[PDB]
C-alpha cells in the first residue's frame, strides 16, 4: 500500500461512491504547489527520521574577552 | 461500602474511616465475596485489615512496596524501569526517569455552584 | 463614527494663540476659582477654533501647557464634543438636521436638494473648500423642522427652493436671516 | 489516522499553536512550542505528536478551533524505529501536502456534524 | 436646576402657592410649556394648562393634525424618550404627569411630536436609536453595545430583514438595559423600543411580510454579500 | 564539532529561517544520525511567510473587514471564525487567522 | 456517573441512540464472549461465524466513531455527534439477517450432546452463595434470580422499550449459555424499536455549559467560543460529592463510584467489575472438577482480564 | 467604626463608609467584577457586579454604593442572577473572537468568569457586524491589541493614579472609545508593564513573553526579586527550562502588587548568554574546559602567588545570594585575610554608619508606614531611578494625603512635586537649618531617605555626619516610635552583604589586590585590576566581568537556588527554584566549598541546612522571615553613626551627580536582553511632546 | 518513626513546602486562596534536564509534579509529620482594609488633579 495517491485511497476505501477524477470544485485546493507525493521510505536508507526544530532553549554564551 | 438488595432493588453504602496505622476488622466473616475485594483494598492503599485469610497483593508488583492509591507516590512511581542488558535477563528498576513528565493542570476557575438544598424532613 | 485618528497629516504641533485672544482668555479663566482651575478649558478651544478653525493637536497642545494641564487630559476633552472640527473644513459648515421631527417634516429632500446642488458626501467637503457637509442631530429648535444651521446660526423652515437660493448666496452673500417669514406660531 | 496538519487555500500553515489540542490529549502526546513569527502573526516553533503514545481519540480534531490538526484515513506506518515515529512539524505539514483531497472528502462529508 | 423650572421662581414667589397650585391635578400643578411639533397642521410652541385634552391641545393651538384626527399614527408625548400612544388612547387621556405615568409615558419634557398615518414610525424610532448612538457617553458598559445592538436591528426591522421571534429578543434586550446603566440615558434609549412592541406590531410583521427568507443565504467574501444594512 | 557537511538542503522555499530561534544548521541538529539517508525525508513545508507574498492585497473601502477564510465549496463550517479586523491606518493589513492583508480604499 | 453528578438529563435522542448503541454493544460483548467461550471449548466454526458479523458491527461502530472498536462516542454529556443516515437506514438490513445466522450458530451447540456433558450441572452456584458472593449479571440470572438493572433500575430510555429479560433454573454453565443466547434475541427486538422510535432532537445535551458547542456557531459568536475554550482546557465544573452508579454490561453489573471534588479532576474514581468478582468467586466455584471443565468454566463468567483493576 | 450588615443571612462588620464590595469579600461571597480592583479608584464603568439592596429600586452596583448600616443584601435574586446573564450578554456582543490567539487563554478573566454567569446565544447575522479598532502602539515592551478592550479603564486609572504618566487616556464615545492616545506616542514610563497584569482581557499584553506559552503549561512558582533593594513580590512562570515571564504575587507589606518594570524581562535577560561551563584564558584566546581542570589550576594558580596576607581581594558583587556570600566571607577568612568590598565606585571604605547597630543601616521604617509620614525629603537619590514601587507608594500617599516633598542633590523629574535645593552638599546643609528644621520638627512622624549614591563618592564624610546630626539634632521625633532616617540600595544583595559584614578594612583596603572574586561586579571591574590580576569571575551572563576574567565559574543565577535575600528594611525573604541550571552550572555555595576543598582551607559546613544553621550563628534575623522590629537601638545608633566619620572627610562640594543613567541596562542581567536595550532606545521624540 | 509505606529516602533527603497558593495578580478570582499546598522542591541536579533527540524536558525527579490539597495548615503539617519529611512551611500574605469612598472626587487647594 502507499503507492495509492491518497486522494484514490477513499475510493478503494469505500469513502466515496464517484470515482475522485469527477468533480473539479471538491478537488482543488492546491497551490500548495509541488505535489512529490513520497510513498514511504521504511527499510530504504532514505527512511524519514526526526529532530528538534527550533535550537536549545538557553543560549550559551560566546566567549569574547576583553583586556 | 457499596451494598445491594435484591428483594428491595436499593442500594446502600457504609463508610468506616481507617488510618495506615490502626486496622479496622474485615467482613468476610458474613460472606465469601468480600476476600478478593479486601486484597484490592489493600493493594491499592495500605489499608490494613483484620480477621481475614490470604491478604495478599493482587493488583501491583510482588516486590512492589508503596501504595499506589495514596497520593503520596505520584503516577511515575518510585521504581519502575526495566531493562536487561548486561547482568542477563535481570529486569531489575533503576530510579525511575521517565521521559517526558506528566505536565499537569493547574488551572482553576472562580468557584462551581452554591448547591440548592432538598430534604423531606 | 466619530474617530479618533493620527496626528501625521501636517498637523504636528507648529501654531500659537494671538493678542486679543490672551486677555478674553484671562477674561474668561477669572470666572473659576484660582486653585482647582480647569474648567475654562472648553471655551478657550472654542476661543481656539474661532482663531483657527479646524482645531489641531497644535493649539490643543498649546492649551494644555497654558493650563498647567497633561495633555491627554485636554484631549479627552476635545475627543466628545463635535463642534471641536479637526479636519480643514471650508468656509461655511452645513449642519442639516435629520432628527425625528426635522425627518417628518422633510428635511430628508433637503439634504436630497443639497446633495443636488453640491455634489459632496454627507460626511465630505466641496473642493471649492466653500462647504462641509454634516448631518447633524436635533439642535432642540424643532419649531421649523426643515431648518438646518450653518456655521453660526439656523436657518428656520426651509423648502428646497429657499436651501438651494443659500447655496447660491452664502457663496457671497450674507443671509443674516431666521426664516422668511418673521415668527413662530 | 496519522495526524496531518492541514493548511489554507493557498495555505499559511493553518495551525495557530492556539494550545487547546495540547490541553485534551489523554496521554499528552502533544508537545507544542511556539513563538510571533517575523510578519507579527504567532506559528508554531515546534509542533510534537508523540506517536508512541498518541491513543487516537481525535480530540485534537475535535478542538482546534480552526480544524488544522485532522486525523487522517490514511493507515500508511509501520516504522522500524520510534526515531521513525516521532512526528515533527515538517512530517505533519508535509503529511498534509501529501493529502489534502482525501481530507477534504472527510470534511465534506463530515463538517456538518463535527 | 432646569432653566424651565427656575425662570418660573421669582414670579412664583411674587405671586402665590396657590396661584400655580389653581390647576392641573391634586400633585400635579401649574402651567408648563408645550412645543409641539412632528407633521402636524401648524407647527407651534404655547405655554399651557397641565392636565388637557391632547387633543383639544391640538386643535384649538397648532391648527391640528395635517390630515385631520383620523390621519395620525402615533404621538410622541413628552420627551424624545416616552413611548407613543396609540390614536385610541391618545384621545381622552390627559396632559399631565401621573396619569400619563399611568399610561406608561412619563412627559418629563412636555414637546409633543404628532406624526401623519402615512409615514413610518419605524424610521422615526431608528433614527433615535441613531441618536442615542451619537449621544452615549461611553462609561456605561451596556449602554453601548446596546445602542448598538439596538441600531442594528431597527435597521433590520426598516428593511424587513428579520424574523417573528427576534421582535421578542428585542424587548427583552431593550429589558437588559432598562435598569443597568449609571445615569438615565440608557433608559431613556430604551424606552422608544419598549413603545414599539406596545400598542403596534401589525407593521413589524407587515414590513417584515415584503420578502422571504429572513437572515439569507450569503457567502462574506471579502465583505459581506446578497443584502447591507446602513453603513 | 567537527568537519563534515552535506550541502543539498537550505531551509525551505524560503531561504533564511522561517521566525526567532528555528535553525537550520544539521551539526546541532545531531549530524550523528542522517548518514546512509537520502535527504529526500521531507522537507515539504513551503514556509507560508513565502505564501503571503504568494497572496494578493484585497481591498475594502469600509472600514471594517470580516475574514472567514472557508471555502465556497463546503458543507460545513471550515474556515478559522469571523474575526472583524480594522482597515484604519495603512500597515495594519493583517488578518491574525490567515495573514490575507486588507487595506482600506 | 458523570451526568448524574451534574443533574443535568440528555435528550431523548440521545437516549434512544445510546440505547440502541448499548444493545448492538451487549450483541458484540456476549457474541465475542460466546464464540471464545466455544473456542476454548474447542469448536472452530462458531468463532468464526460470529466474528463474521462482529465485523459488520464493527463497521456500524466505524461509521460512528473513529476507530473499529475504541471510541470516544458516548460523552456525559449525552454523545459526540449524531448518526449519519446510511447508518441508520443499513442497520435494519443487518438486523434483518442477525436473528437467522443467530440460529444459524445456535443449531449446533445448543442441541448436541456435546455441551450436554461437555456441560452438565458444571459449577453449580446456588442463589444463596451467589448473592453472598457478590456476583451479577448473567451468572446471577443463571442462577434464577430474574434480577438486572434494566428492567429494575431504568437508565437511558430501556424503560420505554419493550424489553424481556431471560432467567435461569438451574445455577449451571448451561443456563449461562442459554440465557447469553437469550439475550442475543432480546437485544435484537430493542434494535428494531429503537430503529422505529428514534426521534428528531439535540443529540448532545441541551446547553453548552457542560459539554461541547456545536463546531458550526463556534465560528461565528463569542461564547460559543469561551465554551470551546474552556470546555477543551479546563474540563469543566463538577459539583461535589459522591455518587456510584452502575449498569449491567453484558459481562455483569458495572458500577462506577466517583467523588467528586467541586473541581476539573475527579478526586477519586473506582471501577467495579464483574470480571474482578467473578474472578474472586472462582475458586469456591471451580472446587470439585477437572482441568478441562476449569477451561470452560472460566468462559463462562466473562473472564476477559482487560476488566480486571 | 464597624456596621453590620447582612448579605443573606451572612451578617458582618465592617468600617463605616466603606465599599459593599469590601463587604461581600469579607463574607466570603464571590462577587463578579471587572472594573473595580483593590489599590486603583473606584470606577462604575463595569457594571457587573450588581447586587439587590433592600429600599433601591435598581440592582445597585456594590463597587460604588457605599455601606449603609443594617442592609438585606441579596446576591442570588433571580433578578440579579437573570441580570447578570443581561449583561455579561451586553458585554460580549462586541468582542472579537481572538480566545485561541488572545494571550490571556486560561486567564481572561471575562472568559473565566463567563461560564458560570453567561448565555450561550449571542444573537448575530451574517449582516451584521460588530466594530473594528484600531491598533496602537504604546512601546517595543508591551503588545497592544485594542479590539479586545472591554473599558474597564483599570489602565487609565492605573496610568494616572499610581503611575503617574497620565499619557494613557481615553477617547471618544459610543463605539469609538478608544484607550491609549491618538497621537500615537509610547508609553515610555516606570512600571509601566504593571498594566498588562491589569488589563483583564488580553488588550493589553507581554512582547517578549508574546506568545511563548499559556498558563497551564506552566509551573507557577514562588520566588523573590533581585534587581531592586526592596525584594519585591514576584512569582515565576516557568515551563520546566526556560523561564517564560514573572507576575508580582500579593504582599500587602512590600510592594503589594507591583513588580519594577526592570525585573519584568529578567526573562531575556535569563535565557540569553548565560555562562554554561568554566572558561579560561590562554590569554586574548579564551577556551572552556573541565570542571576539575579549572579548580586544580585556581588552586595551583594560588600556590604559585601565595597572597598570605591581607590580599585576595573578593569583593561583593550586585546580584547575589546571602549563602554565597557567607561562603565568601567564611572562605575569605579561612584563608587568612578579609578584603571584601562591593561594586561601588570607590567605596573601598566603610559606608560611614557602622556594621553596628543594625537600625543605623537599612530603610528602617516601615514600606506602608511611608504613607503615614507627614511629609518627607529625598537626598542623593532619584527614586524613581531605584525602586520605582517605593516611588509608586510615595505618590499614592502624595494623592491620599498633604505632604511637602523636597528633592536636594540630583535633577529629577518625578510625578508627585518635589522642590528641588541645590546640587551641593552647602545647599543640603542650608535647607535643613533654614526651613525644613521647622518643618521636619513640627511635622508628625517624617522620613528622610538617603540615595546609595552618596555612600559610593568619598563625601560619604560631613555630607553624611550633617545629616546624622541632625537626627540627632532634632531628636523629638525621630527617635522612639519612628525612625525617620533611611536609606535605599540600588542592588538586594547589598544589604545582606553589609549585614554578614564585609569588611573594607584599612588595614587590608591600603594593599594591592592579587587575586579578585568577582561576582557579577560589573560596575567596578574596569578599574580595580592589577597586572597580576588572575580575575576569578563566578556567575552567570557574562557581560562584563567575565571579559575581564582568567577563570570563569559558571554560578547558578537567582531563579536556579533557594537564595535567602534581604529586602533593604531587614526583612529575610527565602526563594524556590523554579528551574534546573542550564549546562554544567553548580550552586553557587557549593562552588565556594569546593574551590576551600582545593584551594585547601575548608570550611565547617557543607550540607544544605548547615549553611543555614552558620547564617543563624552569624545573624539570626536572616532565618526569622519577613518580620521586622528593631526599636532597641533607635537613638545610640546616630551616635555611632555621627561620631566616627566626623571631619575626617572635608566636605567636598561635587555636585550630586545622577546615579543611574540608563535604568534599563544594570544588573548583568538586565545589562544583557534585547528587550532592555529596545526599551533603552525608547527615550526619543516618540516619548517626549 | 519508620515510614511504613514510603520506599524512597525522600525522608531523609529533601526539603518539601507547605504553601497557601498565592493570589494570582492578573484574574480576579480567588479560588487558590482555599486550599494548602504540598510541593517537592527541584533542589536537584536532575532538575528536568533537555532531550536530546526530539527536544522535550525529560526530568529525573520520580516526583517533579505532585500536589496535595490539605485543608488546614496544621492538618498539613500533622500529615507532613506523621509521614515525617522535613518541611517548611510558608505564610500566606492577605490584602488590607482600605476604606473606599467613591466619592473621592473632591479637593481643596491643591495642584494635582486627576480623572
Ligand atoms: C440623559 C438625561 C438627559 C437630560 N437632558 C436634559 C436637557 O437636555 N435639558 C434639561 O433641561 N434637562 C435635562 N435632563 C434632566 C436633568 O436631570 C434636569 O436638570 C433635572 O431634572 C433637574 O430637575 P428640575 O426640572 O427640577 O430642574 C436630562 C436627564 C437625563 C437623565
Ligand atoms: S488524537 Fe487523541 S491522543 Fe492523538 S493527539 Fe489528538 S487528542 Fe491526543
Ligand atoms: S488546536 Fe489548532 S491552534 Fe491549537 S495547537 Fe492544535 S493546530 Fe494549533
Ligand atoms: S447611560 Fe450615560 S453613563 Fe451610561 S454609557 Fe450611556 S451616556 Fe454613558
Ligand atoms: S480576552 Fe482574549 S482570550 Fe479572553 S475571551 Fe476575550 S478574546 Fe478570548
Ligand atoms: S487598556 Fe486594557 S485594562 Fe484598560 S480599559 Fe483597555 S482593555 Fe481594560
Ligand atoms: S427637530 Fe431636529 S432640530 Fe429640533
Ligand atoms: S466596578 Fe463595580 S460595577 Fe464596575
Ligand atoms: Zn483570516
Amino acid at each position: 500500500m502507499s503507492q495509492v495517491e491518497p486522494g484514490w485511497h477513499f475510493w478503494l476505501g469505500y469513502g466515496v461512491d464517484t470515482a475522485p477524477c469527477n468533480t473539479p470544485k471538491e478537488k482543488l485546493p492546491i497551490r500548495a504547489y509541488p505535489y512529490k507525493f513520497q510513498p514511504n521510505y521504511t527499510g530504504t536508507p532514505g527512511a524519514f527520521v526526526t529532530y528538534n526544530t527550533l535550537k536549545p532553549k538557553i543560549s550559551a554564551w560566546e566567549p569574547v574577552t576583553k583586556q | 461500602y457499596n451494598f445491594l438488595s435484591v428483594r428491595h432493588n436499593s442500594r446502600i453504602r457504609l463508610k468506616t474511616y481507617a488510618t495506615e496505622v490502626t486496622p479496622v476488622p474485615s467482613i468476610t466473616c458474613l460472606y465469601e465475596g468480600a476476600n478478593w475485594f479486601e486484597r484490592e483494598a489493600y493493594d491499592m492503599y495500605g489499608v490494613f485489615f483484620e480477621g481475614h485469610p490470604d491478604l495478599r497483593r493482587i493488583m501491583t508488583d510482588y516486590g512492589f512496596e508503596g501504595h499506589p492509591l495514596r497520593k503520596d507516590f505520584p503516577l511515575t512511581g518510585y521504581t519502575e524501569v526495566r531493562w536487561d542488558e548486561e547482568k542477563r535477563r535481570v529486569v531489575y528498576e533503576p530510579l525511575e526517569l521517565t521521559q517526558a513528565f506528566r505536565n499537569f493542570s493547574a488551572g482553576s476557575t472562580a468557584w462551581e455552584p452554591v448547591g440548592p438544598g432538598r430534604d423531606d424532613r | 463614527s466619530v474617530h479618533r485618528n493620527t496626528e501625521n497629516n501636517n498637523p504636528s504641533i507648529p501654531f500659537e494663540f494671538s493678542p486679543e485672544n490672551m486677555k478674553r482668555a484671562e477674561e474668561v479663566i477669572a470666572k473659576y476659582p484660582p486653585q482647582y482651575k480647569k474648567a475654562a478649558v472648553m471655551p478657550l478651544l472654542d476661543i481656539g477654533q474661532r482663531q483657527l478653525g479646524y482645531t489641531s493637536i497644535s493649539v490643543m497642545n498649546y492649551v494644555a501647557k497654558l493650563l498647567e494641564m497633561p495633555p491627554m487630559r485636554v484631549y479627552e476633552v476635545a475627543t466628545f464634543y463635535t463642534m471641536y472640527n479637526r479636519t480643514p473644513m471650508g468656509r461655511y459648515h452645513l449642519q442639516i438636521c435629520t432628527t425625528t421631527p426635522c425627518q417628518l417634516c422633510g428635511s430628508d429632500g433637503i439634504m436630497e436638494a443639497v446633495q443636488n446642488t453640491l455634489n459632496i458626501k454627507p460626511g465630505e467637503t466641496t473642493k471649492d473648500n466653500l462647504f462641509t457637509l454634516s448631518e447633524v442631530e436635533c439642535l432642540g429648535a424643532c419649531v421649523n423642522a426643515p431648518m438646518m444651521a450653518i456655521n453660526d446660526d439656523y436657518y428656520e423652515d426651509l423648502t428646497p427652493e429657499g436651501t438651494v437660493k443659500l447655496l447660491e448666496d452664502c457663496k457671497a452673500g450674507k443671509m443674516p436671516t431666521p426664516g422668511p417669514e418673521n415668527h413662530v406660531r | 489516522g496519522e495526524h496531518a496538519l492541514r493548511r489554507y487555500p493557498s495555505g499559511e500553515e493553518r495551525c495557530i499553536a492556539c494550545k487547546l489540542c495540547e490541553a485534551i490529549c489523554p496521554a499528552l502526546a502533544i508537545t507544542i512550542d511556539a513563538e510571533e513569527r517575523i510578519d507579527g502573526s504567532r506559528r508554531t516553533t515546534k509542533y510534537d505528536i508523540d506517536m508512541t503514545k498518541c491513543i487516537y481519540c481525535g480530540y485534537c480534531q475535535e478542538s482546534c478551533p480552526v480544524d488544522a490538526i485532522v486525523e487522517t484515513p490514511n493507515v500508511e506506518y509501520a516504522t522500524e524505529t520510534r526515531e521513525e515515529l516521532l512526528y515533527n512539524k515538517e512530517k505533519l505539514l508535509a503529511n498534509g501536502d501529501k493529502w489534502e483531497l482525501e481530507l477534504q472528502y472527510a470534511l465534506d462529508a463530515d463538517a456538518p456534524y463535527r | 436646576t432646569n432653566v424651565e423650572t427656575v425662570a418660573v421662581a421669582p414670579t412664583i414667589l411674587r405671586r402665590g402657592g396657590d396661584w400655580f397650585a389653581s390647576f392641573g391635578r391634586e400633585r400635579n400643578s401649574g402651567t408648563k410649556l408645550f412645543c409641539i411639533s412632528g407633521n402636524v397642521n401648524e407647527p407651534c410652541t404655547v405655554e399651557e394648562e397641565m392636565s388637557i385634552p391632547l387633543r383639544e391641545l391640538l386643535e384649538k393651538h397648532c391648527g391640528g393634525i395635517k390630515g385631520g384626527w383620523d390621519n395620525l399614527l402615533g404621538v410622541i408625548p413628552g420627551g424624545c424618550s416616552v413611548p407613543i400612544l396609540p390614536k385610541n388612547i391618545c384621545e381622552d387621556v390627559l396632559m399631565d404627569f401621573d396619569a400619563l405615568k399611568d399610561v406608561q409615558s412619563g412627559l418629563g419634557t412636555a414637546a409633543v411630536i404628532v406624526i401623519n398615518k402615512q409615514q413610518d414610525v419605524i424610521r422615526a424610532i431608528q433614527r433615535f436609536a441613531a441618536f442615542y448612538k451619537h449621544e452615549s457617553c461611553g462609561q456605561c458598559t451596556p449602554c453601548r453595545e446596546g445602542t448598538t445592538w439596538l441600531l442594528k436591528a431597527m435597521d433590520r426591522f426598516r428593511t424587513g430583514q428579520a424574523k417573528e421571534r427576534e421582535i421578542d429578543m428585542l424587548y427583552e434586550l431593550t429589558k437588559d438595559i432598562e435598569g443597568h446603566t449609571i445615569c438615565a440615558l440608557g433608559d431613556a434609549a430604551a424606552w422608544p423600543i419598549q413603545g414599539l412592541i406596545r400598542n403596534f406590531r401589525p407593521e413589524m410583521e407587515t414590513r417584515m411580510k415584503k420578502f422571504h427568507d429572513e437572515v439569507g443565504a450569503v457567502s462574506v467574501g471579502g465583505w459581506m454579500k446578497d443584502a447591507r444594512v446602513e453603513k | 564539532i567537527p568537519e563534515e557537511y552535506t550541502k543539498q538542503a537550505p531551509n525551505r522555499d524560503s531561504t533564511w529561517a522561517p521566525a526567532q530561534a528555528s535553525k537550520t544548521e544539521i551539526y546541532k541538529n545531531n549530524m550523528v544520525r542522517f548518514e546512509q539517508k537520502d535527504l529526500s525525508k521531507q522537507p515539504m513545508p513551503y514556509a507560508g511567510i513565502e505564501l503571503i507574498a504568494q497572496q494578493p492585497v484585497r481591498f475594502v473601502h469600509g472600514n471594517t473587514a470580516v475574514c472567514d477564510g472557508a471555502n465556497h465549496n463546503g458543507p460545513g463550517a471550515q474556515g478559522h471564525p469571523k474575526i472583524f479586523i480594522n482597515v484604519d491606518a495603512p500597515g495594519s493589513h493583517a488578518c491574525q487567522y490567515c495573514g490575507t492583508r486588507y487595506e482600506k480604499e | 456517573a458523570v451526568e448524574k453528578l451534574l443533574n443535568v438529563e440528555v435528550p431523548l435522542r440521545g437516549k434512544y441512540i445510546r440505547t440502541m448503541f448499548g444493545e448492538i454493544t451487549r450483541v458484540l460483548n456476549h457474541l465475542m464472549s460466546v464464540c471464545s467461550h466455544a473456542m476454548d471449548v474447542g469448536a472452530l466454526t462458531p468463532f468464526l461465524w460470529g466474528f463474521e458479523e462482529r465485523e459488520k458491527l464493527m463497521e456500524f461502530y466505524e461509521r460512528v466513531s473513529g476507530a473499529r472498536l475504541h471510541a470516544a462516542y458516548v460523552r456525559p454529556g449525552g454523545v459526540s455527534q449524531d448518526l449519519p443516515a446510511g447508518l441508520l437506514d443499513d442497520i435494519y438490513m443487518w438486523a434483518t439477517q442477525f436473528g437467522d445466522r443467530l440460529d444459524e450458530i445456535e443449531e449446533l451447540l445448543t442441541d448436541n450432546r456435546i455441551w450436554k456433558l461437555r456441560t452438565v450441572n458444571i459449577g453449580t452456584v446456588t442463589a444463596q452463595d451467589a448473592l453472598n458472593l457478590g456476583l451479577s449479571g448473567p451468572m446471577l440470572r443463571g442462577s434464577g434470580i430474574p434480577f438486572d438493572i434494566r428492567k429494575n433500575a431504568p437508565y437511558d430510555a430501556y424503560d420505554k422499550v419493550d424489553f424481556d429479560v431471560p432467567v435461569g433454573m438451574n445455577g449451571d454453565c448451561y443456563d449461562r449459555y442459554l440465557i447469553r443466547m437469550a439475550e442475543f434475541r432480546q437485544s435484537l427486538r430493542i434494535i428494531e424499536q429503537c430503529c422505529n422510535d428514534m426521534p428528531a432532537g439535540a443529540v448532545k445535551v441541551e446547553d453548552f455549559k457542560i459539554n461541547s458547542p456545536p463546531r458550526n456557531l463556534m465560528k461565528e459568536d463569542m461564547e460559543a467560543l469561551i465554551h470551546h475554550f474552556l470546555l477543551y482546557t479546563k474540563g469543566y465544573s463538577v459539583p461535589p460529592g459522591e455518587t456510584y452508579t452502575a449498569i449491567e454490561a453484558p459481562k455483569g453489573e458495572m458500577g462506577v463510584y466517583v467523588v467528586s471534588d467541586g473541581s476539573e479532576r475527579p478526586y477519586k474514581c473506582k471501577i467495579r467489575a464483574p470480571g474482578f468478582a467473578h474472578l474472586g468467586a472462582f475458586d469456591h466455584i471451580a472446587r470439585g472438577h477437572f482441568l478441562p471443565d476449569a477451561v470452560a468454566i472460566i468462559g463462562t463468567m466473562d473472564l476477559v482480564f482487560g476488566e480486571v483493576d | 467604626a464597624e456596621i453590620e450588615l447582612t448579605i443573606d443571612g451572612h451578617k458582618v462588620s465592617i468600617e463605616a463608609g466603606s465599599a459593599l464590595i469590601q463587604a461581600c469579600e469579607k463574607a466570603g461571597v464571590t462577587v463578579p467584577r471587572y472594573c473595580y480592583h483593590d489599590k486603583l479608584a473606584i470606577a462604575g464603568n463595569c457594571r457587573m457586579c450588581l447586587v439587590d439592596v433592600e429600599r433601591a429600586p435598581k440592582p445597585v452596583a456594590s463597587c460604588a454604593y457605599p455601606v449603609a448600616p443594617g442592609m438585606v443584601v441579596r446576591t442570588d435574586t433571580e433578578r440579579v442572577k437573570q441580570a447578570r446573564e443581561n449583561v455579561m450578554e451586553m458585554m460580549l456582543q462586541n468582542h472579537p473572537l481572538d480566545c485561541p490567539v488572545c494571550d490571556q487563554g486560561g486567564e481572561c478573566d471575562l472568559q473565566d468568569q463567563s461560564m458560570r454567569y453567561g448565555r450561550d446565544r449571542g444573537r448575530f447575522t451574517e449582516i451584521t457586524g460588530k466594530r473594528s479598532t484600531e491598533d496602537k502602539n504604546i512601546g517595543p515592551l508591551v503588545k497592544t491589541s485594542m479590539n479586545r478592550c472591554i473599558h474597564c479603564t483599570r489602565c487609565v486609572r492605573f496610568a494616572n493614579d499610581i503611575a503617574g504618566a497620565p499619557e494613557l487616556g481615553s477617547s471618544g464615545r459610543g463605539n469609538d472609545m478608544q484607550i491609549g492616545t491618538y497621537l500615537e506616542k509610547n508609553l515610555n514610563t516606570e512600571l509601566s508593564g504593571n498594566v498588562i497584569d491589569l488589563c483583564p482581557v488580553g488588550a493589553l499584553t507581554n512582547k517578549p513573553y508574546a506568545f511563548r506559552a499559556r498558563p497551564w503549561e506552566l509551573k507557577k512558582t514562588e520566588s523573590i526579586d533581585v534587581m531592586d533593594a526592596v525584594g519585591s513580590n514576584i512569582r515565576i512562570d516557568s515551563k520546566g527550562v526556560e523561564v517564560m515571564r514573572v507576575i508580582p504575587r500579593v504582599h500587602e507589606d512590600v510592594n503589594e502588587e507591583w513588580i519594577n518594570d526592570k525585573s519584568r524581562f529578567a526573562c531575556d535577560g535569563l535565557k540569553t548568554q548565560r555562562l554554561t561551563t568554566p572558561l579560561i584564558r590562554v590569554g586574548d584566546k579564551f577556551v572552556n574546559a573541565t570542571w576539575d581542570d579549572a579548580l586544580s589550576t585556581i588552586a595551583k594558580a594560588y600556590q604559585q602567588k601565595a597572597p598570605k596576607g591581607d590580599e585576595f581581594k573578593a569583593v561583593a558583587g550586585a546580584l547575589v545570594e546571602v549563602e554565597s556570600m557567607v561562603a565568601l566571607k567564611d572562605m575569605t577568612n579561612a584563608l587568612g585575610s578579609e578584603n571584601t568590598t562591593t561594586d561601588t565606585p570607590n567605596g573601598n571604605s566603610a559606608p560611614a554608619h557602622g556594621i553596628t547597630f543594625r537600625s543605623n543601616y537599612l530603610f528602617n521604617s516601615s514600606i506602608a508606614g511611608i504613607e503615614d509620614a507627614d511629609a518627607i525629603l529625598l537626598v542623593g537619590t532619584n527614586p524613581r531611578r531605584e525602586a520605582a514601587v517605593m516611588n509608586a507608594r510615595i505618590r499614592k500617599a502624595w494623592l491620599r494625603q498633604e505632604l511637602e516633598i523636597a528633592s536636594v542633590g540630583p535633577t529629577l523629574d518625578a510625578t508627585f512635586d518635589v522642590a528641588e535645593l541645590g546640587n551641593t552638599h552647602a545647599d543640603l546643609e542650608k535647607a535643613l537649618s533654614g526651613e525644613f528644621g521647622e518643618v521636619l520638627k513640627n511635622a508628625k512622624n517624617p522620613l528622610i531617605i538617603v540615595g546609595s549614591g552618596i555612600t559610593d563618592r568619598e563625601d560619604a564624610g560631613a555630607f553624611f555626619n550633617t545629616i546624622g546630626k541632625f537626627v540627632e539634632s532634632t531628636p523629638s521625633v525621630l527617635n522612639e516610635n519612628w525612625n525617620g532616617y533611611n536609606v535605599l540600595q540600588r542592588s538586594a544583595s547589598r544589604a545582606g552583604a553589609y549585614d554578614i559584614g564585609f569588611t573594607p578594612s584599612d588595614e587590608a583596603s591600603k594593599t594591592t589586590p592579587k587575586m579578585v572574586w568577582l561576582l557579577g561586579a560589573d560596575e567596578v571591574a574596569a578599574s580595580d585590576i592589577p597586572a597580576d590580576a588572575f580575575v576569578v569571575y563566578q556567575g552567570h551572563n557574562g557581560d562584563v566581568g567575565a571579559q575581564f576574567a582568567d577563570v570563569v565559574l559558571p554560578g547558578a543565577a537567582y531563579t536556579e537556588k533557594a537564595g535567602t535575600y534581604v529586602n533593604t528594611e531587614g526583612r529575610s525573604q527565602i526563594s524556590r527554584a523554579a528551574t534546573g541550571p542550564p549546562g554544567g552550572a553548580r550552586e553557587d555555595w557549593k562552588i565556594l566549598r569546593a574551590v576551600s576543598e582545593y584551594l585547601g582551607v575548608a570550611l565547617p559546613y557543607e550540607d544544605a541546612y548547615e549553611v543555614r544553621d552558620r547564617l543563624a550563628e552569624i545573624s539570626p534575623s536572616l532565618v526569622r522571615y519577613d518580620l521586622v522590629e528593631p526599636t532597641v537601638f533607635g537613638d545610640v545608633a546616630v551616635q555611632h553613626s555621627l561620631v566616627g566619620p566626623n571631619g575626617s572627610v572635608t566636605p567636598s562640594s561635587a555636585p550630586l551627580t545622577e546615579t543611574i543613567e540608563n535604568f534599563y541596562m544594570t544588573d548583568s542581567i538586565s545589562r544583557s536582553s534585547p528587550t532592555m536595550a529596545k526599551s533603552s532606545i525608547a527615550f526619543n521624540k516618540d516619548n517626549k511632546k | 518513626e519508620i515510614v511504613s509505606g514510603a520506599p524512597a529516602e525522600l525522608s531523609r533527603n529533601r526539603v518539601v513546602r507547605i504553601y497557601q497558593q498565592a493570589k494570582p495578580a492578573t484574574q480576579s478570582g480567588e479560588y487558590g486562596t482555599f486550599a494548602w499546598r504540598l510541593d517537592w522542591d527541584i533542589v536537584d541536579v536532575a532538575n528536568r534536564w533537555e532531550n536530546d533527540l526530539i527536544g522535550w524536558q525529560s526530568s529525573g525527579d520520580y516526583m517533579q509534579a505532585t500536589q496535595m490539597k490539605f485543608t488546614s495548615k496544621e492538618s498539613a503539617i500533622k500529615f507532613a509529620n506523621k509521614q515525617g519529611w522535613d518541611f517548611y512551611i510558608q505564610e500566606p500574605h492577605h490584602r488590607k482594609f482600605r476604606v473606599k469612598q467613591y466619592a473621592n472626587n473632591f479637593v481643596h487647594s491643591y495642584g494635582k488633579l486627576k480623572h
